[PDB]
């Protein structure tokens, strides 16, 4: 007898539902929704009680945690699933894990966990394995089955982002390792408890495979609390309203979700084909990236082109043909995490007032060719900072959707896209409590947002993976890091220029304090801004590093000398460096490093990125430029050159607009633009000559060569566009850099008894 | 009659009083508020209330055992953003932290849908603008250790800058000052020296002297409110206390605080009472709900200046540490509520460029609008729209004690709103009321949706003087289980103050840290430390009851403590199973009681005894009995109102149609009676509007139930 | 429906916060497109009919006499047929040196041009900036949007397709 | 009731034996050896059968392996323990693990594995954790308890040197990592099976945390074979000569 209510096995049950979905185009073959249509009051009561239950689990259980990432920032999520692993309802927070935890349940279904090790009432499962779909090892899942009268009726999943999982690098978004081996403690749907009790062998093992043991332990109690709160609530709801009504809701709620997406697409968008692209940098050639494998030492660029098709019937399709390959770094992903993040974006723009569950995934088609960085075909890849690539590819999809909104007149919904979510301040050693420790600041939960067609973006406000941004309190971060704040400041000239300006980021200056045997490192975009401005707007600023060693600050503080405080207001004209004549200063574009020794009184700049702009800056309201200069959002010298606005400082110290001189400056810039530009054909002729001569850096050539091999349609497009002869070729081997993994790869599904679940065309 | 309990709701347009006798019978008084000295309107309200029992103020005040004050004067400064002009001194290099709002202030007070819908996010302007903010060079760490000694010259220059910028108050907040206040208090003393040399009157507020708790964003906002919103009310309580003592009272005034319990009128930290009035309302709702069996209540209240909302779920108010309110993170423990600047006195203005209609956030308050000829108000308000549309009776505002002229409202709306928009006067006023109804509806819906519920899970209670004027509009189509207007709506917050337990409470922080298993000596020492705090807090409680004429043998004591697992950022309040603690076994009993409560609050599997325990605070409460207000229980008569309940008709405009609305005297209607809209049900201090398409029925508890037809 | 005035205020970036929140948080008004295009039409210095807005100052229009559809700037300049990529007929300025990047970003905050360039696309008559691309060296010019105008008008809006040669 | 024969818990049993060792200077307080002195023929028979059993387990089970390290070189060992985790007899081969596997059993004793996760007849434990005494992660232990009439009477341990455990460096004696983090898949006395059957969650996880998956899999079957061969032989010896002897 199978364990699902009615007697089907887990696999029999899911297979029946997926076959009906495929045959009819509706989730589970539901052509009508009987409970919703015939019993609307009861449908709404189940919705209300269960949505309030999952929201309450997140709000209440987070108060268990010692880590401010969970307790203050709210980087956790609880989700209710039907027996087939499809989500019905979720809390807010890190809701990418609606998809990752469901995909872990589906792995158990598809690999016969029912027969061994068994799925029993009061069992506890733990999982974080990125080979079956998770973002990275630091997002730990606890999964509990829900039973009614001895049969399985659903599951509950809870996730917390933990500080570290014992990777080579000390942090959550770690560098140092280049493979799975050293990428952190990885758990594959492990049974870690029974009869509501955690097993001692699990407790002892897990706790010694991480640096931040006490924080790890309280994050685990956080997840189990919320799971058990939700299980209890489901039991009460079933007791009160009857299993028949709940059983109907558990599938109808998903189809209701799909219907909601389809209707919103037809109400808000325009049918057609939309084309866009994103990139980001991997500067691993630099000497301060000390990786232990010589085949990883090279500079590469991530490539993510997307062809988006919105159909007349309200379906849509996203095709990533042309994307670059996985690599020897911690930025690789998986089809589940990649597509779940697109679903997260949808929740912020298309479906925020519909059912928030897996229905919208069933209403979207995805094509991710096998072997690209978003659908890798090698079981050795590392994932600790998956986001570097992920957030850099998703930003372009906002621009495509915004063209539909703009064309139709829904200007309020336009958004030029998400910021790159970085820098990640990281490090490890001994803390102020004389214990082994690691840090991972969530200040980059609060980055700039994209400008709209109606108003400026928000500064220091959000991240693509959680729109409820929070930078945390300085006094709370100081309890969890052996560091003290010397500044917290809005980041001038970080927001992307435009008619409407993208949100600025912010920055904090840290001094090392009460640390011992300490190291730190940087992780974020450097040479490349991933976001682009829209319809004439510009990208946000890109990243850089500032750190200072042997500062002599103890003596400078004691003697009354000037000391660095605040932000690095103008990094081209810095003030801090001259205050530290004896220091070793690193000030450069190397925004990715591996761990380096730091001591008390050393300095580290944490810089959070801005978001992209909207429209021609020459159309910005002149008073808004003056307000931005007065408010610290824009440096004075860019008013004239970028916006054509003439400002002057009044008697009160405030900048004001010269309206006559501004009109003349803008008329003159229009003429300058015509004089300095060339017809696009003429520019194309010269760029084509460089392509024919192979005149670009190795990082540019490697990106095209790898993309061509995985994406023949893209190679054909490129050759046609540039009118290249058949005698021109770009083999990766002729570049002179290592190419390990370009031809030979071995997928996880090649190992014995492994059955992978397919979610996309590949 | 032997009159024993007085509750108050001041600072609105009208000051309300609520008196309870030895049998639980009650009466409600009203009078016009007097913001230059609240005591004057409070005395007049008291005389009006007691006249319903044929009693004088002299007779009753002698008999009263306790009195509880609440009001909205401070809250009104917050929601209108009309406060004392404060400057701010923080650490040099961190001047921006306040205006950044920790990011979180861009999405506070939002529905589930708006939390995720990114383009809805928005920052309101800061309490203190950047040009009124300065920084001193200093750093103290989380242990209290000086990293960077205070540079005193930078404190002097900061002070002189804010004085020259015409600051009317100065707030100081330095990092970890709650742990070691030495540097923050020296900056305070230096600021005080520079103020003295200037000759100006500029009060100074150091965070460590008022709200010494961790989280600079929360603490700094709260300390700002002490200057911005509380300081102009600093003398109100002592004026009230003196006016009442002159007239024969023997009790010591209590005031409703943020956490739903009362404190002394002598409290130094006035922002603890910033939402006294709305909290009184919630306590009232919880009490009424307990008597009649309502477990899930959405509270809603409109006055002259604010709209206040709160949720009671499964019979409990939910007290939150480090809460938010009015889109500000705060350090005051708070029953879950929120408030916005929209009320019956809100000014109506046209945008000079777009001609968009803008409501508030500022209000005429006690001055009403252009319709009150003696007010001197020139700008139209929502009350002027009520006059045009027939929502309120010009001849029965405060029972007829304040004369309103509808023609003045007609003329002013015509000149300011209707002619510039090309509208008739009645369409301009109706359009304003459409905007208000929709704004209030969305605000109430958002509070419910932020907790994940739908309105169908709740009953709505609608109260305050102006609540029943718009109940039809702000609940329309939301699907509440029921919608209820108490007949005593105008005095509902004063009712709640009277229904509060007669309780005093004092707290003290502690730092007891204990491994899972320790020898008996360590447990004895931990117990003695907690016991010493309980003995000190017991004196504070008993001294307060002594001032009210109660000796120690009349007071019931309930000790408490705050406990957590070691390393946690949050604690739980536990009621002690022991009256005192001495032995190792006593300590084990206190740790067992914590583990059991933690299991109920969270889950059994969440307990982590292997980490050990920290006690972070001690609590003592004391209680004495008083009569509660008796909720009416009368038997139902027929469906048809008596003919003598009808008091005429009035022209009434909504959805582009004039109708003759039937007027009723509220107090003449009987249990069982049904009234079909269009109708207006009028009392002397509230008005219940029932448009065409709505119906109401009155129960035996003097509660109206509102329905769409 | 929203009033014509509120949609005017939306287009101008002057809309009030209450109306903006209502527009975001409640189901969309189906009438938006027809009102939006009428407001834009009234502002143009030519009488050719707008078929679809592509940007603040960029449109697919129907030519008054020939009835061909072209991509047009607000100033009147026609780039090309509506199915072609307007950028291939525009003027371009490419920031591919550190000096050129430093005109618009501070040093260190600027992208590095051997990894990413900035490509600015202008109308050849008035110098309006209609798009900025930010790809690698060698990257094709992007054809941003091919709208299904027939499908949009007939099936989603329920309007006939405008005349086309 | 404790699980050791006679009713002591594992910890009660070991603590009694260690205290008598300390007080007398003789293992377990044994001042005389009654079986050896009074029944020398039976003492020798048990020695002969059990030593031949452990030798035979190594010689036979190594033929399962794909890795030449195990199959040809013989870098494996099987060892028989009393209830307190002290070894009685062993095969030859990599006999440093006589001590490491006994110390792993003693860690289970001292940390109350008896109460959670429990020590049950037909359970399978796996271990390689150097923090509790092992040489390095590439020496993997399989440990099985031995029961007689419902009570624990001993344990059997089997070890194989495996090719790799997924450290930063590709090899057994790897360089590249400088700490535990990156030093290989590390298992702390994990219960990996029950009713003589390996758990699927263990199988899927373990197999993807190493490079040499197929070689890993056959080294595991090698260890379980020898452990179960020895368990069966102990049951036969007890049936034939009696539990008291
Ligand atoms: N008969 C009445 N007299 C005075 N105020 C009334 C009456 N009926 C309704 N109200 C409302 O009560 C409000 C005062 O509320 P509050 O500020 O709480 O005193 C006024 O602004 C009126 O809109
Ligand atoms: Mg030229
Ligand atoms: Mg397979
Ligand atoms: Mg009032
Ligand atoms: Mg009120
Ligand atoms: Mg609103
Ligand atoms: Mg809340
Ligand atoms: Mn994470
Ligand atoms: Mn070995
Ligand atoms: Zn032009």
């Amino acid at each position: 007898r199978g364990i699902v209510r009615g007697g089907e096995t887990l696999k029999e049950h899911r297979d029946r539902l997926m076959a009906a979905t495929k045959a009819t185009g509706r989730y589970a073959g539901l052509k009508t929704l009987e409970l919703r249509e015939r019993e609307p009051i009861l449908y709404n009561k189940l919705f209300s009680r269960l949505r309030a239950g999952v929201v309450d689990a997140r709000e209440t259980a987070k108060k268990i945690a010692a880590s401010p990432i969970v307790e203050q920032e709210g980087e956790l999520c609880f989700t209710l699933y039907n027996a087939a692993g499809d989500s019905l309802l979720t809390s807010t927070g890190i809701i990418i894990h609606v998809g990752t935890m469901g995909a872990a349940i589906k792995y158990m279904i598809e690999n016969n966990w029912e027969a061994n090790p068994g799925v029993h009432d009061k069992d506890i499962f733990c999982n974080n394995d990125s080979l079956i779909g998770n973002v990275h090892p630091c997002d730990i899942h606890t999964i509990v089955p829900i039973f009614w009268e001895g049969e399985l009726i659903g599951w509950v999943g809870g996730v917390t982002h933990v500080i570290d999982t014992g990777a080579v690098g000390p942090g959550s978004m770690a560098t140092g390792q280049v493979q799975r081996f050293g990428d952190g403690y990885s758990i594959t749907c492990r049974k870690v408890g029974a009869n509501d009790t955690l097993f001692r062998d699990w407790l002892h093992e897990s706790q010694r495979m991480v640096r931040t043991t006490r924080y790890w332990m309280l994050d685990e109690r956080t997840r189990i609390a919320g799971c058990h709160m939700i299980r209890k609530l489901v039991e009460e709801v079933v007791a009160e309203e009857g299993i028949e009504a709940y059983w109907k809701f558990a599938y109808e709620a998903v189809e209701h979700g799909r219907l909601g997406l389809q209707a919103r697409i037809k109400a808000m968008t325009i049918p057609g084909t939309y084309r866009q692209v994103g990139f980001v940098d991997v500067p691993y050639a630099h000497e301060d990236v000390r990786v232990p494998s010589d085949f990883a030492k090279l500079d590469t660029i991530m490539h993510a082109p997307c062809e988006m098709t919105i159909r007349r019937d309200g379906t849509w399709r996203l095709d990533f043909e042309g994307s670059s390959r996985w690599g020897w770094h911690t930025y690789n992903a998986h089809q589940v995490s990649f597509t779940s993040g697109i679903w997260v974006m949808m929740t912020q723009t298309l479906i925020p007032s519909e059912m928030i569950n897996d229905g919208a995934a069933y209403g979207t088609e995805f094509r991710l060719p096998k072997g690209t960085w978003m659908n890798p075909d090698d079981r050795r890849v590392a994932f600790s900072y998956s986001w570097h690539f992920l957030v850099s590819a998703w930003t372009a999809l906002w621009r495509g959707l915004s063209r539909s909104y703009f064309g139709r007149g829904y200007l309020e919904e336009v958004n030029a896209g998400n910021a790159n979510t970085s820098n990640w301040l990281q490090g490890g050693g001994f803390n102020q409590y004389d214990e082994i420790h690691a840090v991972n600041s969530f200040e980059c939960a609060a980055n700039g947002t994209g400008a709209t067609a109606v108003q400026d973006g928000l500064s220091h406000a959000a991240a693509i993976w959680n729109p409820e941004g929070d930078m945390g309190d300085m006094e709370i971060w100081e309890l969890a890091e052996p560091l003290v704040y010397l500044g917290r400041q809005i980041k001038a000239s970080s927001g992307g220029s435009g008619k409407y300006r993208g949100g600025c980021g912010f920055e904090s200056l840290r001094m090392v304090w009460n640390a011992k045997d300490w190291t730190m490192f940087f992780m974020g975009n450097g040479h490349i801004s991933s976001d682009w401005g829209l319809m004439g707007g510009y990208p946000a600023a890109s990243g850089y590093r500032f750190a200072a060693h042997k500062t002599n600050l103890k003596e400078l503080i004691a003697s009354g000398a000037e000391i660095p405080l605040g932000g690095d207001t103008d990094p081209e004209n810095p003030t801090w460096d001259a205050m530290l004549p004896d220091a070793q200063i690193k000030r450069d574009k190397q925004a990715i490093t591996t761990e380096e020794m730091f001591s008390d009184y050393d300095l580290y700049l944490n810089y959070m990125r801005g978001g992209p702009g909207f429209g021609d800056p020459l159309d910005r309201e002149p008073q808004a430029v003056a307000d931005d200069i007065n408010g610290g959002y824009v440096l004075e010298r860019f008013a004239g050159e970028v916006y054509g606005v003439v400002v002057r400082k009044g008697a009160d110290g405030q900048y004001g607009v010269d309206e006559t001189a501004t009109a003349a400056a803008r008329a003159q810039i229009r003429k300058d633009r015509l004089a300095k530009s060339v017809p696009v054909s003429e520019w194309m002729k010269g760029e084509r000559e460089k392509i024919l001569a192979k005149d670009a850096g190795t990082q540019v050539r490697q990106m095209f060569a790898a993309s061509f091999k995985l994406g023949p349609r893209f190679e054909k497009d490129f050759r046609t566009f540039w009118d290249l002869p058949d005698s021109w070729t770009l083999p990766e081997e002729e570049i002179g850099v290592p190419t390990y993994g370009s031809r030979y790869s071995m997928d996880i599904s090649e190992l014995p008894d492994v059955h992978t679940v397919q979610f996309v065309e590949e | 009659r032997n009159v024993q309990v007085l509750g108050i709701d001041a600072g609105g347009t009208m000051t309300d009083t609520f008196f309870v006798d030895q049998d639980g019978d009650f009466v409600v008084g009203k009078a016009q508020s007097t913001p230059q000295n609240e005591a004057l309107g409070l005395i007049a309200s008291s005389e009006d209330g007691l006249a319903n029992w044929g009693m004088s103020l002299h007779e009753a005040l002698a008999q009263l055992q306790t009195g509880v004050y609440s009001g909205t004067a401070m809250l009104n400064r917050v929601v209108q953003r009309k406060g004392l002009k404060c400057g701010l001194i923080v650490n040099r290099g961190m001047e921006d932290f306040h205006r950044m709002g920790r990011a979180v202030q861009s999405h506070l007070g939002y529905a589930y849908e708006d939390r995720i819908h990114l383009n809805t996010h928005r920052y309101d302007p800061p309490l203190v603008p950047r040009h009124l903010t300065r920084g001193v060079v200093e750093r103290t760490d989380m242990m209290g250790t000086q990293v960077i000694p205070l540079r005193e010259d930078t404190a002097r220059d900061a002070a002189r800058d804010l004085i020259a910028a015409d600051a009317e108050g100065i707030v100081i907040s330095l990092l970890h000052s709650y742990k070691n206040p030495v540097n923050e208090r020296r900056v305070r003393d230096i600021v005080l020296e520079e103020v003295e040399k200037s000759g100006k009157k500029i009060p100074v507020f150091a965070s460590a002297d008022y709200y010494p708790v961790r989280k600079e964003t929360h603490r700094t906002n709260t300390t700002i409110l002490e200057g911005y919103a509380a300081e102009p009310s600093r003398q109100t309580l002592s004026k009230i206390s003196n006016a009442f003592k002159e007239r024969g009272t023997k009790f010591d005034f209590r005031v409703m605080a943020t956490h739903g319990g009362t404190i002394s009128w002598k409290a130094k930290e006035l922002a603890r009472t910033i939402v006294s009035g709305p909290i009184g309302g919630v306590i009232g709702a919880k009490y009424l709900g307990e008597v009649l069996g309502y477990k899930n209540i959405a509270c809603s209240d409109i006055g002259g200046t604010s709209f206040d909302v709160a949720l009671i779920t499964q019979g409990e108010m939910t007290i939150k540490n480090d809460p938010d309110m009015a889109r500000l993170v705060l350090s005051l423990p708070l029953v879950a509520m929120d408030s916005v600047g929209a009320g019956a006195g809100s000014f109506i203005r046209l945008d000079p460029y777009t001609r968009a209609i803008k409501l508030g956030p500022d209000s005429a308050g006690y001055r009403v609008g252009v319709c009150w000829k003696e007010s001197g108000i020139e700008t139209v308000t929502i009350s002027d729209c009520h006059m045009v549309l027939g929502y309120l009776n010009p001849d029965n505002f405060l029972g007829g004690a304040v004369k309103l002229d509808r023609q003045r409202s007609v003329d002013a709306i015509k000149a300011q709103i209707a002619d510039p928009l090309g509208l008739s006067v009645e369409d301009a006023a109706a359009g304003v009321i459409e905007l208000l109804d929709s704004d209030l509806r969305d605000y109430l819906r958002s509070m419910i949706s932020g907790k994940g519920y739908s309105p169908a899970s709740f009953v709505c209670f609608s109260y305050g003087g102006a609540g029943p004027v718009h109940t039809y509009g702000y609940t329309e189509g939301l699907g509440f289980e029921d919608v209820i207007v108490p007949a005593w709506a105008a005095g509902f917050s004063a009712f709640g103050c009277a229904a509060a337990d007669f309780e005093y409470r004092y707290d003290k922080s502690l730092d007891i840290n204990m491994p899972t298993e320790t020898p008996d000596t360590d447990k004895e020492k931990a117990a003695a430390t907690l016991q010493a705090a309980w003995e000190e807090l017991t004196k504070n409680v008993l001294e307060e009851f002594k001032l009210n004429g109660y000796s120690a043998d009349q007071v019931t004591l309930q000790p408490g403590y705050r406990m957590q697992y070691r390393g946690q950022l949050n604690d739980l309040e536990i009621e002690s199973p022991l009256a005192q603690a001495h032995t190792a076994a006593d300590w084990d009993q206190l740790t067992d009681a914590f583990n059991a409560t933690y299991g109920r609050v969270y889950a059994a599997s969440a307990r982590s005894p292997e980490l050990g325990y920290s006690v972070t605070g001690a609590i003592m409460r004391g209680m004495v009995p008083i009569p509660k207000p008796k909720i009416p229980k009368e038997p139902e008569e027929g469906e048809t109102p008596p003919e003598s309940a009808k008091i005429g008709t009035r022209k009434f405009y909504r959805k582009k149609r004039w109708v003759d609305a039937q007027l009723y005297h509220m107090e003449s209607l009987r249990p069982g009676n049904r009234v079909m809209g269009p109708a207006v049900i009028e009392s002397d201090a509230t008005t219940f509007v029932v448009p065409d398409g709505f119906e109401t029925w009155l129960d035996g508890h003097r509660l109206f139930h509102l329905r769409e037809v | 429906a929203y009033t014509r005035s509120k949609i005017v205020d939306l287009v101008d970036g002057k809309i009030d916060p209450d109306t903006l929140h209502q527009m975001l948080s409640t189901p969309k008004d189906p009438e938006r497109f027809v009102t939006y295009v009428e407001i834009l039409q009234e502002r143009m210095p030519w009488d050719d009919k707008i078929i679809l807005p592509l940007g603040p100052k960029l449109f697919i229009v129907q030519q008054k006499v020939s009835k061909k559809w072209t991509v047009r700037c607000e100033c009147g300049h026609d780039f090309c047929d509506w199915k072609d990529n307007w950028k291939l007929h525009a003027r371009v300025h490419v920031r591919d040196t550190p000096q050129k990047m430093e005109e618009i970003y501070p040093r260190l905050m600027a992208p590095t041009p051997s990894w990413q360039v900035i490509r600015e696309y202008f109308c050849p008559e008035c110098g309006t900036l209609h798009d900025v691309e930010a790809p690698t060296p060698w990257y094709p010019v992007i054809h941003d949007f091919s709208p299904d105008i027939e499908g949009f008008y007939q099936e989603w809006l329920g309007l006939p397709v405008p005349e086309r040669a």
